[PDB]
């Protein structure tokens, strides 16, 4: 259950999201999300 | 990593940048599931920034401004089509939403899919 | 197929679980089945004796409805808005005695608030026809019970509920308030649901530890037992209620998962709150004004009851020969019968024989005073299968009281035979 | 919180309750001006502190556990931003 | 204030963001008949009834109508204070309601169903008012033009109404693209005006 | 790992055998040195433990 | 069911991320973390004292934790130990870059 | 932590007794610090 974003992501926005995800899902889930986003970022770049 | 995320979500040229002459005198792809869209990107059918329409079966989660419809087109038998900037909502006489379509780019769908799949994967692993 | 308690019953709609599953309700190793009685929870897997407890259900806080016991009233799921008219009604209730009324009001509001689990779940709750609470009983049913004192209490309670509806649901009330309870039967259904389905527990949300009265979904489908398989625990961190299997107990497939509603209480209380009665209530009292007393220690010995007075249990390893006569009722008996236990001097056998007869005499007198005998009662019960649920309950209260008096007679006699080997 | 906050006859918050962003916002909408909070300056000793006075932990988002070194964390926290 | 409390079981209730509008309901099988003779407006979810501002002539006889809503979805990210607290919140936020006359007071089931776009009435949330729309029929065919090939286009925050032929409608991409081009053009000029060579330059 | 001579020599053995390592009670050398140095400037430092159960005072070396 | 999640699930189990998820479940039942660390340490010592030679490639701390999970209904392998189905032969080492 | 000679002298004269209730002190003695796993409860 997540929002669909149609505008850009900058560093401030990622900190807000990681914060919001830690509160809703907890630290374990967030760690997996983080490793997956890293892979996507490196690949596109 | 941040550079990559920004590029995926950066967007597309909107008006003068994409068309030379006013569109008045005179995007196309429509996809049914997100998987197909990601696929077209690979087969080089579309580019990362090209606009596309995706059917949405869920409940209006798209962050967008509070903007009233640009044009509402209403037909005599009873169906009304509402065109907002990032979405088209088709409704009928019984006041039921027959379809919702979102205007987006492949890059946006890719980030959503990764976040969603990771959540579901962790869940299925525990079991 | 295999004979299991669950086999007789039929599976419930998939939707009972789904409505919960979309919100975060999870069930492990459990099913849910329906029958004439109503829903019940059963097992679907075998669990060997275990070292520590195992979770069968996890229910989140948001699904529940809750109010604090003490005066500043704090509602934790927090559905009520600030300034709504309902708070004035809840605030004007005696802090100590009426919590049922406060809970009723909250439930009614929930049915009127959008996107609240209760709007969906209430469809699964008992209707006016299918609820056994005696608040919803006629003059006739009350009469059938054959007890003046239980009957009286019930009427005082029925009146207390009407009075509230009249006082607060008057003509000038704003429509928001009126819609919630237009007719007086609706208030009564709500009080009936609150009394029958409420649980009291201590909860820590954040750093606040409070004691509360709560209505919790899916955990109300458990049934009473006095020899219970499971218990209720609050997990603070994820804000959830856990229903858990007791440590060390083997559970086999098809069995019934049960919890204990109140501890230490007689059949009169179960009827007032829940409309249920038990043949074996270990804590029931039959009153003898008769002078005679049998000796205590021997009683325990013949029937192999071991333990401290508070906790009596039948040791079954001592009873190598499979016995069945000793049950909840013989334990109940131990506590009630007047007894003499002095020092270590052994009882004189002839001396006690006098006591047994004099005691039995009182029992015969007791059984006679009632309008009908035990066999007669079964007949009425068997005669009409479909009948007002409250009525079957009343007849069953009678059969049960009588049956315990009868068991005592049978038991006192067996003492006699075994005193003398 | 060290005392109850009330709007009319209703209680927004009770003693011994932690404050989070949602509560703070309610206090702002309803303009509840004097709020009393337990704080390190309100404790009864100087060789130790109690859980309630210190409050929620920055690390795990829940009341601090018994046995935590609040002092070493404070020194380090004031100092590390010092390089900047 | 009317000083009487109405029975709302006999009234259609239409809810807008800032008001509730009540219009009388003559009994009918499909619930489509309206009387504009009695109307009341109320602060949201509160029960002190009041008379609306009527800004136009209103019908004096029963009319069969269809109702539609105009507004904007609001998606907000709300503060998270508990483990599973909601990440997003979405609200419809209706601002205007359009009621359109069925043709010849005909009924949906009939093979001859159409809507008379000439008669459309609007209810507005901010001003607590009911008014009638001004339509511009640009469709040749005169008053007798067929009602099976007619489409209404509403633009400008509900303030422009036009009836045009069906085939001459614009696809959804064109409407979005046209708007972006206008805004983008005006914005570039605003930027470039500051430069000292603007008078002597050409758009290309 | 550093400076407890008796303890250090044991751990190599426990590990080769596969056993468990006990928590040390005596002081490391570092502490013993301080005492000796102080006793050179004519000052005495002693460590005592008082038993909670019986109240006896015992002087660790 | 999302259509293509197979690899991610194989990896989560293989990587050792399962252990991390488990530690978290178990700490959701405890007010003091520090005490739980002490309880687990004690159990491990009892296990090694009683059967010394089982351990060495099987670690005791892992065994205590797997045993807790299996008691509560989630199947976990003993000591979270998994074999390499495809190793070429004896004396061959995987390069986990 | 600063004036080592001066403190030590004043103390020897007064026979000071230190109950070891802090962190740094127990580190010198090579004993379990009373924090965390060490705090006993």
């Amino acid at each position: 259950n997540l929002v669909f974003h149609n505008k850009a992501i900058n560093g401030t926005a990622m900190k807000r999201l990681i914060s919001r995800l830690i509160d809703h899902f907890g630290m374990a889930y967030t760690s997996h999300i983080l490793d997956q986003v890293k892979t996507l970022g490196f690949q596109q770049a | 990593m941040l550079i990559g995320l920004y590029v995926l979500t950066s967007g597309n040229h909107r008006g003068i940048c994409v068309n030379r002459y006013n569109p008045c005198n005179r995007k196309e792809p429509f996809f049914s599931n997100s998987y197909d869209a990601i696929g077209a990107y690979r087969q080089k059918r579309i580019n990362l920034d090209s606009p596309l329409w995706l059917r949405w079966r869920l409940d209006q989660r798209v962050i967008a401004s509070r903007e009233t419809p640009i044009e509402v087109h209403y037909e005599s038998l009873g169906t009304f089509y509402e065109i907002y900037g990032h979405y088209l909502i088709v409704r009928s006489l019984k006041k039921q939403i027959l379809f919702i379509y979102i205007r987006t780019t492949v890059g946006h769908i890719a980030l959503y899919r990764e976040i969603e799949e990771a959540i579901q994967g962790f869940s299925r692993a525990y079991s | 197929p295999h004979d299991t308690p669950a086999s007789q019953l039929e599976l419930a709609d998939p939707d009972f679980y789904k409505i919960g599953y979309v919100r975060s309700f999870r069930a492990y190793g459990i099913e849910f089945r329906e029958g004439p009685d109503g829903y019940g929870v059963f097992a679907s897997r075998d669990v060997e004796p275990l070292r520590r407890a195992r979770v069968i259900m996890e229910i989140p806080l948001e699904l529940m409805l809750t109010i604090s016991k003490k005066l500043p009233w704090m509602f934790f799921p927090d559905i009520i808005p600030v300034g709504h008219p309902i708070f004035d009604i809840i605030n004007s209730t005696n802090p100590e005695t009426d919590s049922d009324l406060r809970l009723a009001c909250l439930l009614l509001y929930a049915f009127d608030c959008k996107d609240n689990f209760w709007q969906l779940y209430g469809d699964f709750l008992p209707s006016d026809d299918e609820c056994t609470s005696f608040l919803l009983a006629t003059e006739e049913d009350l009469l059938e019970l054959q007890d003046e004192k239980l009957a009286s209490t019930m009427r005082e309670q029925q009146q207390r509920a009407l009075e509230f509806w009249e006082k607060n649901w008057h003509s000038a009330v704003p429509l928001k308030i009126k819609r919630l309870a237009r007719d007086p039967e609706r208030f009564i259904w709500a009080m009936c649901i609150a009394q029958s389905r409420s649980i009291n527990l201590q909860m820590r949300i954040g750093a606040l530890v409070q004691d509360a009265n709560l209505l919790v979904p899916y955990a109300d489908m458990m049934n009473h037992s006095f020899q219970p398989n499971c218990f209720f625990h609050w997990r603070f961190k994820d804000r959830m209620l856990e229903v858990m299997i007791n440590a060390g107990q083997r559970i086999r497939k098809g069995d019934e998962m049960t919890v204990d509603y109140m501890a230490g209480q007689k059949n009169n209380f179960f009827m007032q709150r829940y409309g249920f009665s038990s043949p074996v209530n270990p804590w029931d009292v039959i009153h003898f004004t008769g002078d005679a007393k049998i000796h205590l220690d021997t009683f325990l010995s013949v029937f192999n009851i071991s333990g401290l007075p508070g906790e009596y249990y039948h040791n079954s390893r001592l009873s190598n020969d499979g016995d069945s006569f000793v049950d909840g009722a013989i334990i109940a008996a131990a506590r009630t019968l007047p007894t003499w236990s002095d020092g270590d001097l052994p009882p004189i056998p002839s001396l006690e024989r006098k006591a047994v007869k004099e005691l039995q005499e009182e029992c015969h007198q007791m059984l006679a005073e009632f309008p009908t005998t035990s066999d007669e009662d079964q007949k009425i019960l068997d005669s009409m299968p479909d009948c007002r649920r409250t009525l079957e309950a009343a007849i069953k209260y009678r059969l049960h009281r009588k049956l315990l008096i009868e068991k005592v007679i049978q038991a006192l006699d067996i003492y006699q035979d075994r005193i003398l080997f | 919180l060290a005392d109850d906050i009330y709007m009319g006859p209703r209680c927004i918050a009770t003693r011994n309750q932690d404050i989070g962003i949602g509560l703070v916002n309610r206090f702002i909408t309803f303009r509840a001006q004097p709020i009393s909070i337990r704080t390190p300056f309100t404790c009864r000793s100087t060789s130790w502190i109690c859980r309630l006075c210190y409050g929620r932990s920055p690390t795990h988002g829940d009341l601090v556990e018994l046995g935590e070194a609040v002092g070493i964390i404070a020194g380090q926290s004031i100092g590390e931003p010092g390089t900047q | 204030i009317v000083d009487y409390r109405i029975n709302e079981e006999e009234f259609h209730k239409i809810s807008l963001l800032d008001c509730d509008f009540f219009i009388r309901k003559p009994p009918d099988p499909d619930n489509d008949v309206y009387d504009f003779r009695e109307m009341y407006v109320t602060p949201p979810d509160t029960d002190i009834y009041a008379i609306p501002r009527v800004l136009a002539p209103m019908p004096q006889k029963y009319i069969r109508c269809a109702m539609s809503d105009y507004g904007c979805y609001n998606v907000t990210e709300p503060p998270i204070d508990a483990p599973r607290d909601p990440m997003y919140k979405s609200e419809r936020e209706v601002s205007k309601v359009f009621l359109t006359k069925h043709y010849r007071n005909r009924r949906a089931g009939d093979p001859e169903f159409a809507l008379d776009f000439e008669e459309i009435y609007v209810i507005d949330s901010k001003t607590k008012s009911i008014t009638r729309a001004k339509v511009v029929v640009t469709v040749p065919g005169g008053r007798n033009r067929d009602r099976k090939n007619d489409l209404l286009v509403i633009r400008d925050n509900g303030t422009s109404f036009k009836i045009i032929p069906s085939e001459e409608r614009d696809d959804p991409t064109t409407v979005i693209e046209k708007e972006e081009w206008k805004k983008s053009r005006q914005d570039m000029e605003r930027h470039l005006r500051k430069l000292r060579d603007f008078s002597v330059s050409n758009w290309f | 790992k550093s400076d407890h001579i008796r303890a250090r020599q044991e751990v190599l053995g426990t590990t080769i055998i596969g056993g468990t390592i006990p928590n040390p009670e005596d002081a490391p050398e570092s502490f013993r040195l301080l005492v000796r140095e102080l006793r050179s400037l004519a000052l005495e430092l002693n460590h005592f433990l008082v038993s909670e159960k019986n109240f006896q005072i015992n002087r660790k070396e | 069911r999302i259509p293509f999640l197979e690899e991610q699930v194989r990896k989560i189990r293989d990587g050792g991320k399962l252990l991390t998820m488990d530690i978290h479940r178990l700490l959701l039942n405890e007010d003091n973390r520090f005490d739980f660390v002490n309880e687990i340490a004690a159990e491990a010592k009892q296990y090694v004292e009683n059967n010394r030679d089982e351990y060495g490639a099987k670690k005791a701390i892992l065994h205590v934790l797997s045993n807790r999970m299996n008691d509560a209904g989630v199947y976990r392998a003993e000591a979270y130990m998994e074999s390499d189905p495809f190793k070429p032969g004896p004396g061959y080492l995987k390069d986990e870059l | 932590f600063q004036e080592t000679a001066r403190v030590l002298a004043k103390a020897a004269l007064r026979g000071r007794i230190d109950w070891l209730k802090g962190l740094k002190e127990n580190v010198v003695l090579g004993g379990v610090i009373p924090v965390g796993t060490g705090f006993k409860g």
